[PDB]
RNA sequence: GAACUGCAUCUGAUACUGUUGAGCUAGAGUAUGUGAGAGGAAGGUAGAAUUCCAGGUGUAGCGGUGAAAUGCGUAGAGAUCUGGAGGAAUACCGAUGGCGAAGGCAGCCUUCUGGCAUAAUACUGACACUGAGGCUCGAAAGCGUGGGUAGCAAACAGGAUUAGAUACCCUGGUAGUCCACGCCGUAAACGAUGUCUACUAGUCGUUGGGUCCGGACUUAGUGACGCAGCUAACGCAAUAAGU
């Protein structure tokens, strides 16, 4: 329906395991919906809520 | 841009005979219309209405010939292209196929055959070549 | 700008000048005007301590105000003036009490724009504050270098400086030269780049430009004899030994500093 | 216009952190400004931390006003020092849900 | 921008019948707004040659309804240039 | 006798073209609502990573190659760790995906900005296509002035193989690449395919919209196969190289 870059609930199951970005081959999304999370996962990794990587 | 009509039409007819449809649909035109009238008249389609539709729009609908499976139409060509007008006097028209097929006159008298404007002693634009 | 001139003499082919009509082209403050004789480069003895220097144009000294003592005082710039002393445009100051001080104009600077100074006042080019209270990363100018004495540092025209960070009692500052050095944290700053930057940029054609500006001919070692300078002499053109100045003091790459007291001051010189 | 900001505040000036709100939404209502939310998140916890803090508050709040008045807000979150970080959005039509984190 | 009210104020003006938002002269005239206000911005920015592109469009589109304007009617052409300072 | 296909003159014909008077919307446009995008320009800022610098722990190697040597190292390198300073690029997302007339355009927010897609109305009523000259843009390299300079690197230095190696490998390395303003106007600038129209079986993809009951339908692009047709043959094949 709608992504925000708020939701980092939802963006947590959307986003690897080292903090890469899991493909659309991966998770199934639809191309727009995709284009929109990624947006969002760059908004909340400046945000400081999603880890750019692991190590830091 | 579309800059002619009458080659349009005649390409239709042509690519609609070596597609093997039935009828070919086209907008109207009275000189269209006088072309198709003529081809009829020669027998090489079998039929040519004009359905007035709206928005004071027509539609011209040439019904094909197939005659031993193979198209009627043998070859239709375009001779007054846009790009260089033809015009010929009486004893100067091009006879298509040693007179067996048709070359389009537009004469003073209307659109006619070839063979019965050299009857009629009358010259003019010289349209296609049909066999 | 820079605006080049038409070659229609064999001195008018590369002269260049710089264009600024905003400046106003009438006569300064009677007042803070005081006369400045020349002095030819000599001392008290009469001795040519310095050399080329003589003739040039008469030029009147004006006062600036580099202290910029009246804080909380709000001030508008009604004119800015060429000033032949300085590189750098001189801008009046015309105060709610009605004094009239000449300071330093930043580039970034027009008429009728309000000036503050003192501790609290918005950073803006023309204000002059702590740097205490001027936050990093901002471009400074007129900086002074002991509490009270008045700006020094980037008078010149088109000077800046670079606030880096601020240790301890003292502010890391960037200068064009590249030469860092502790700034005590209560001296003072202005805010912005000083006007006129294109002035390294213009050419002044001739040798009369130069004679006009008061700068005499300059004539090289290898010109003059042995008694003369430590590389005349020889038959032909020649130089013979390691470049120094008349007085023996080698001019490639000697280093002349004696400052211990400032050693500490400096904190580190870059490399190029 | 309308623009959602998003200001992240330091732990000692959490303290602090209200009055500058107040001095934010009095700036944007003078000049023909509507707040439509304020949301206070608390002390939320940095995935990674920025400028050797690991934890750090965090603000939202959404404003319609013009581009002077938002030019002049940049400015003097610029200038606060301590803000660290700010997230000025344009969005098209004004958010008044509450947020999904609060 | 020109705003929805200014551009409905331009048709207003320009309109020959009621609700054309069609005829060359309104067309022309919108066009003509739309360049006073593209200018303060293309000055502003040397190198937009990507705007610049559709500015010049602009005016060829202009160009070629003012030149058809005049071919259908003079006098109508003269007045609207004449309006429009053209 | 014919012919000298012409030339001017009046006379007629009005299908077509030229010149015109009135009208129509189907080509092209305009007004409103929406959606998509690395379209362009100006600024800001976020995070990994390289480099240098200032320190701590610490000892005999590090680097590299097919094997080595130049090089760095007992003046404490490499490795590890804490602080800074400075430049460029923007992994993942990422896809014969998207946008742009081409050349080209990738982190994130803001300001200004030109196109395209579709939705039903209201409008002008041939305003259209192409385009000698002309002008606008036009990769990379290069040039001029002024800045910046981490990586990389023409040139240059030294190490290697070689019969020689003005090279491929190597250890360094300046111009350049980065920024502002101007020149240069050339590329295998390619789809080796000029632009714009109408027509001509079908199939599975995929991007942006629309309409219907996850599917069916239709639109402007975007690819892979495949008839008629074309081609010297490759192959092209509704995004034609077919008519």
């Amino acid at each position: 329906t709608h992504i925000d870059y708020k939701d980092v609930e939802l963006l947590k199951q959307y986003i690897s395991e080292n903090g890469k970005i899991v493909p659309s081959r991966i998770t199934g999304t639809s191309t727009k919906y995709q284009r929109q999370l990624a947006t969002a996962i760059k908004q909340a990794r400046y945000l400081s809520l999603l880890p750019y990587t692991d190590n830091h | 841009s579309m800059q002619d009509t009458v080659g349009d039409m005649l390409t239709r007819i042509r690519n609609a005979q070596m597609a093997n449809k039935v009828s070919v649909a086209m907008p109207s035109s009275k000189l269209r219309k006088s072309i198709a009238d003529l081809l009829v008249s020669e027998g090489y389609v079998a039929s040519a209405v004009v359905n007035a539709e709206e928005n004071n729009k027509a539609t011209l609908s040439i019904e094909l010939k197939y005659f031993e499976g193979k198209a009627v139409i043998e070859t239709i060509q375009r001779f007054s292209r846009p790009g260089l007008r033809q015009h010929r006097g009486k004893d100067a028209i091009p006879t298509v196929k040693q007179g067996m097929g048709v070359a389009i006159v537009s004469t003073s008298q209307g659109i006619m055959s070839d063979r019965a404007a050299r009857a009629a002693g009358i010259g003019g634009e010289v349209v296609a070549f049909v066999a | 700008p820079i605006v080049k001139a038409k070659p229609t003499s064999p001195g008018r082919r590369f002269v260049e000048k710089v264009v600024h009509p905003h400046l106003y082209k009438g006569r300064p403050f009677a007042a803070l005007l005081e006369s400045k004789s020349k002095t030819g480069g000599r001392n008290n003895n009469g001795r040519i301590t310095t050399r080329h220097i003589g003739g040039g144009h008469k030029q009147h000294y004006r006062i600036i105000d580099f202290k910029r003592t009246k804080d909380n005082i709000p001030a508008t710039v009604e004119r800015i003036e060429y000033d032949p002393n300085r590189t750098a445009h001189i801008a009046l100051l015309k105060y709610a009490d009605g004094e009239r001080r000449y300071i330093i104009a930043a580039k970034k600077q027009a008429v009728g724009d309000t000036v503050m100074s003192g501790e609290a006042s918005p950073i803006r080019p023309g204000n002059c504050l702590p740097l205490k209270n001027i936050p990093l990363g901002t471009v400074i100018h007129n900086i002074e270098l002991k509490i009270g004495k008045g700006a020094q540092m980037a008078r010149a025209a088109g000077a800046s400086v670079q606030l880096l960070g601020r240790d301890g009692i003292y502010a890391i500052l960037r200068l064009r030269s590249g030469e860092t050095r502790r700034v005590h944290v209560n001296c003072r700053a202005v805010i912005g780049e000083v006007s006129n930057t294109e002035n390294n940029l213009k050419s002044l054609g001739k040798a009369g430009a130069s004679r006009w500006r008061g700068i005499r001919p300059s004539v090289r070692g290898v010109a003059m004899n042995p008694v003369d300078h430590p590389h005349g002499g020889g038959e032909g053109r020649n130089k013979g030994r390691h470049p120094t100045s008349p007085w023996g003091q080698k001019s490639k790459g000697l280093k002349t500093r004696h400052n211990k007291r400032t050693d500490s001051m400096i904190i580190r010189r870059a490399k190029k | 216009r309308h623009y959602e900001v998003v200001l992240l505040v330091h732990p000692d000036q959490s303290d602090q952190v209200v009055g500058m709100v107040e001095r934010y939404i009095k700036l944007v209502q003078d000049n023909n400004g509507i707040i439509h939310r304020l949301e206070d998140w608390g002390r939320r916890q940095l995935a990674y931390p920025i400028n050797k803090i690991h934890k750090a508050h965090y603000v939202l709040f959404n404003i319609e006003t013009n581009g002077e008045t938002l030019a002049e807000l940049e400015e003097l979150f610029r200038y606060n020092d301590a803000i660290i970080r700010s997230l000025v959005m344009r969005r098209d039509d004004a958010i008044t849900e509450e947020s999904q984190l609060a | 921008m020109l705003t929805n009210s200014d551009r409905e104020q331009i048709i207003a003006q320009y309109q020959r019948g009621e609700n054309d938002t069609g005829s060359p002269e309104v067309q022309v005239a919108l066009l003509s707004a739309r360049i006073n206000d593209l200018q303060n911005h293309f000055k502003a920015h040397k190198a937009d040659h990507h705007s610049r592109r559709g500015l010049i469009r602009m005016v060829n589109t202009r160009r070629k309804l003012l030149d058809y304007l005049k071919g259908k009617d003079l006098g109508r052409y003269t007045t609207l240039i004449s309006q429009l300072g053209l």
